[PDB]
């Protein structure tokens, strides 16, 4: 039988490291229908910041309108989602959005020829004013209310190195972006993680004692620290076994052939999970673990 | 009710090109010239050559299908593996011989002997029960 | 009205299934499809309670009207224990019971398929196809069960139940093999 | 709706049933399924999509005669919520301890 | 198309989350059908792959002009002896998982990066 | 033409290593590994997206019509 | 967006092609997962469809 | 004939996941 107490009893979590964007974990004894589930939602469906609507006023660079729009909606944006609201595709444009939904973006610049440049000098930097367009250069407009609601935390890229464009004299470039809640289902822009997946606990069954040369070998075909040689005597154990790539270099040869037998242990996941930067990894898997759990609870709310 | 028992002398577990099911050829220590070959999956029930199996094809198990619940006994508490399948074939290899042919869902059995000990076989839905 | 009729009836696709330039059959499953059914009818496939049940309604899917009972039903185990373990065989045996209709029996088919006896090991009987009332009890679906092969398992659904079920057999079948491709995918490569 | 029962598959007794739901995919039927499955008293629990390009999941609860598919589905539910919950927690414990 | 002669029209544009991923985290932008390969037999592509991958991780580029490679210094253990030395598989083959259900598929993926 | 702000198969943003990955180049005489394992870059996936940019605007860029030539 | 490619010909350099680049590195996976890429058929990920792999006007 | 000559410099580019 299997019940919530029979699989509280026996699972358990293991956090091996956590950045600001990078949270290495473990999730034991659970089935790969949740492991899964909880990977999916990680990836499509928490939600995040990312400019949606352009509005050109005046472009001259070689980077075309939609190429530009296209870039400036894939630049990730440090905000956190739960500061704004959701928007009504119904209403009409023009109040389609409002001070609590919807984050401005501006990015007004001008290119110029330095006239200080030196004889034989081609850095462009140093020849052009403006001639490399950053997404720091996404200044932020506040509006209504927001203005006293973010300024606990002013609006940033997450990489503000990002180069947007190139510029050459005479050319500019003006525009407003509008930045919405949304998805990654609907763009892939919205995705909040870089790659959120996991991964089986290696395992290796060594069958039969690997005593000799032969072990200093057999630990050769491993990476660095999966395999050790054994201090008594000169057999081979199993050190580590996330530390294995699962690569097979020892079935390559003749000599392991029945020696050891390459498996997996199938309640054991390995997460890791990278952010973009409007969010850190362990809040994307909390975000990920409340969502299935609120689908699951607008099912039973669902008269049917 | 049961309808065959005897203890078999494993010859050979032949693996082929598969990866859990094997091929087993046993001879049976108790008649002259009563032999098996039978397909089990090894990762469940691991057989060696030169071991000794109490094989038995019984007409049910009490003492449709549904998953064991708490309280409940069957014939197959006393063998280790039991596989289900059906005949569909009686091929007489000579006088006073027969074979009989089972298949497990597409593992296949050919159970061959004098026609005197397995004349209870008929061509019906047929449980094969295992033990050590 | 007249040559929707017409469309529906005569020139419909479920009506092709045999050209009449020989008699020969000319619908089937191609590659994909065709593998696939290799590696599920092996010896080597065991499915637990949910993987059988899943495969089973993924491809049938009883809302539309692939089932002929109302209500899908399933077959014993092939092995009690230690754990219950259906095979794919198995998988090919309900799928059969659940398209083809009732208060009829099953198709007794004996043939035969492209992979000889000698690459499944020794004494192999792989090679020779089998049905007994609707159930498959050797040899694997291979190209000449669903394919353009005279005297497979779908040209005899077709020739006893008529074209309909055999539509519904090529359907479900496509459905089958392709939900399992995606759970065991299969692939190609250098060491190959 | 959300959920949807499609009355050509309900059966009189009730213990038969399957249910259309729109706006979800592999990510909930497949945890769904194997929750559901966790119930000794349901029969068959599978679940179908029909098509990848429409966002419609198709779940089958076949029951044994003791409840219907519908309080399953609920039981399968419940049980979804609460695996979540006591991974949240287990998860915010880890982090609190780091 | 490849610059094998591998033209094929895209058919779907599969969900990232559905699409198969494997050990590294990776999800290919392109999935190509086993099934073209055994009849047009360009195994150039099964090579290319090879070599894109390793030379994606090694961060170098290889030569690709015919008849460099011989009956004995075959590209195959070349490129392979490559994958290894950076701790992949020697045969380009990758454990991926499903990412429809979430299980492991049964056999290693064969992966790489091809032009 | 100009480097992609995101990865393509995994979406780690590599559009702001380009200047990075060409000063790693040519000040310091890194190889193209050792500059991207320096740079952040660990799959394949991402490493060959700055690999093998070929950076056309420069080329692009120097047909200026809004400038005398 | 082209890209040069990571396995060339020696000549690729020789001719000058990295002015014109024609197509882009791509992870291809020879796997038979989809059921929709049979005959000639190719799926493209949607995710990298959205980042702006192989586009073009 | 002079069998094409391997790169130099090769090192273990690729780790798991955490590490
Ligand atoms: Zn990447």
């Amino acid at each position: 039988e299997w019940n919530v107490e029979k699989f509280k009893k026996d699972f358990e979590v293991n956090i091996s490291s956590l950045d600001a964007r990078e949270a290495n974990f473990d999730l034991i004894n659970i089935d790969t229908s949740i492991a899964n589930a909880f990977r999916r939602i990680m990836i499509s469906e928490v939600p995040s910041v990312a400019a949606e609507y352009v509005y050109f006023f005046n472009n001259t660079s070689v980077i075309q309108d939609e190429v530009l729009a296209h870039r400036i909606g894939l630049v990730p944006l440090k905000v956190d989602p739960d500061m704004l609201t959701w928007v009504d595709s119904n209403l009409p444009d023009d109040e389609k959005f409002t001070d609590e939904n919807t984050i401005v973006l501006s990015l007004n610049v001008k290119c110029t020829r330095n006239p200080d440049a030196p004889k034989g000098s081609t850095d462009p930097k140093e020849l052009y004013n403006n001639a490399h367009v950053y997404a720091r250069d996404l200044k932020f407009e506040p509006q209504g209310r927001q203005s006293t609601t973010f300024a606990d935390c002013p609006v940033v890229p997450a990489d503000p190195d990002i180069l947007l464009a190139k510029l050459r004299p005479g050319q500019e470039i003006s525009l407003k972006a509008h930045c919405i809640l949304g998805i990654g289902g609907d763009h892939a822009k919205f995705s909040p993680v870089s790659t959120a997946s996991y991964r089986l606990l290696p395992q290796i069954n060594i069958l039969q004692p690997i005593k000799g040369e032969s072990a200093r070998r057999f630990q050769k075909c491993f990476p660095p620290g999966v395999i050790g040689i054994d201090e008594g005597s000169d057999e081979a154990y199993v050190k580590d076994a996330r530390k294995d790539t699962v690569s097979r270099e020892v079935l390559r040869y003749e000599e392991f052939a029945d020696k050891v037998k390459l498996g997996r242990v199938r309640n054991h996941f390995i997460f890791n999970v990278e952010s973009a930067g409007a969010m850190t990894p362990e809040e994307i898997f909390f975000k990920s673990v409340r969502i299935l759990k609120n689908k699951a609870e607008y099912l039973k709310n669902c008269p049917i | 009710n049961t309808l065959f028992d005897d203890i078999f002398q494993v010859s050979e577990v032949d693996p082929g090109r598969y990866n859990k099911v094997c091929r087993i050829e046993a001879a049976s220590t108790t008649q002259d010239q009563c032999k098996l070959t039978l397909d089990i999956n090894v990762e469940l029930f691991p057989v060696a050559a030169q071991d000794s199996l109490t094989v038995t094809i019984a007409s049910s198990l009490n003492l449709s299908w549904r998953p064991p619940q708490a309280g409940d006994r069957s014939l197959a508490d006393d063998y280790d593996y039991v596989m289900y399948g059906t005949a569909y074939k009686f091929e007489e290899v000579s006088k006073d011989l027969i074979a009989v042919y089972y298949s497990f869902g597409g593992l296949l059995m050919r159970l061959e002997g004098n026609y005197r000990n397995l004349n209870n076989l008929k061509q019906e839905n047929a449980y094969l029960l295992i033990r050590r | 009205e007249n040559a929707r009729a017409e469309a529906l009836n005569l020139a419909n696709t479920d009506s092709q299934y045999l050209t009449p330039t020989s008699g020969s059959p000319v619908r089937g499953l191609i590659q994909d499809h065709i593998s696939a059914g290799v590696w599920l009818t092996s010896k080597d496939s065991f499915f637990t309670r949910e993987q059988y049940q899943q495969y089973i309604y993924g491809c049938i899917r009883p809302e539309d009207g692939h089932t002929t009972r109302s209500k899908i039903v399933t077959l014993p185990p092939t092995i009690f224990k230690p754990y219950p373990l259906w095979t794919g065989k198995q998988i090919i045996t309900t799928v059969l019971l659940n398209v083809t209709p009732p208060d009829m029996p099953g198709i007794n088919l004996i043939s035969k398929n492209k992979i000889k006896n000698e690459y499944w090991g020794k004494g192999s009987l792989e090679n020779e196809v089998l049905f007994k009332d609707g159930a498959l009890l050797c040899g694997i679906l291979d190209k000449s069960q669903y394919g353009a092969s005279k005297y497979g398992i779908v040209h005899s659904l077709h020739e006893v139940y008529g074209p309909e079920v055999a539509a519904k057999v090529l359907s479900v079948l496509g459905r089958l093999f392709t939900n399992y491709i995606t759970a065991t995918a299969f692939t190609c490569g250098m060491d190959d | 709706e959300k959920i949807k029962l499609l009355t050509q598959a309900t059966s009189e007794d009730g213990t038969s049933a399957s249910f259309q739901i729109v706006e979800e995919d592999h990510t909930l039927g497949n945890a769904l399924r194997y929750v559901i499955m966790k119930n000794p008293d349901v029969e068959f629990c599978g679940y179908s999509i029909p098509h990848p390009s429409e966002n419609l999941l198709n779940i089958r609860i076949q029951t044994y005669g003791e409840t219907t598919a519908v309080d399953a589905l609920q039981k399968g539910l419940k049980d979804l919520m609460d695996l979540c919950d006591v991974v949240e927690s287990k998860f915010t414990e880890k982090i609190k301890s780091m | 198309s490849s610059r094998h002669g591998q033209k094929g029209v895209c058919s779907r544009k599969w969900p990232t989350i559905d699409m198969p991923f494997s050990e590294t985290g990776i999800q290919p932008d392109i999935i190509i059908n086993p099934h073209a390969f055994p009849s047009r037999m360009t195994i150039g592509m099964f090579v290319e792959s090879l070599a894109g991958k390793a030379g994606a991780l090694h961060g170098i580029a290889q030569d690709s002009t015919p008849w460099i490679f011989n009956e004995d210094d075959t590209p195959a253990d070349y490129f392979g002896e490559q994958l290894a030395k950076a701790g992949y598989n020697y045969h380009g083959n990758e454990p991926m998982y499903s990412g429809a259900t979430g299980e492991e598929l049964r056999a290693d993926i064969y992966v790489g990066v091809v032009y | 033409m100009i480097v992609p702000v995101r990865c393509f198969s995994c979406g780690k943003v590599v559009g702001d290593k380009w200047e990075s990955y060409l000063n790693l180049l040519q000040e310091d005489e890194l190889d193209e590994g050792t500059a991207l394992s320096r740079l952040g870059l660990k799959r394949y996936c991402c490493r060959r997206m700055i690999l093998t940019h070929v950076d056309l605007i420069e080329k692009f860029l120097r047909y200026n019509p809004l400038e005398k030539r | 967006t082209g890209q040069t490619p990571i396995v060339k010909a020696n000549l690729y350099d020789d001719y000058g092609m990295d002015n014109f680049p024609n197509g882009f590195n791509a992870v291809v996976a020879v796997i038979s997962y989809t059921g929709y890429d049979m005959d000639d058929a190719m799926i493209i990920n949607k995710s990298a469809d959205e980042r702006g792999f192989g586009y073009g006007t | 004939r002079k069998d094409v000559p391997k790169v130099e410099g090769l090192k273990l580019e690729h780790f798991a996941t955490g590490y």
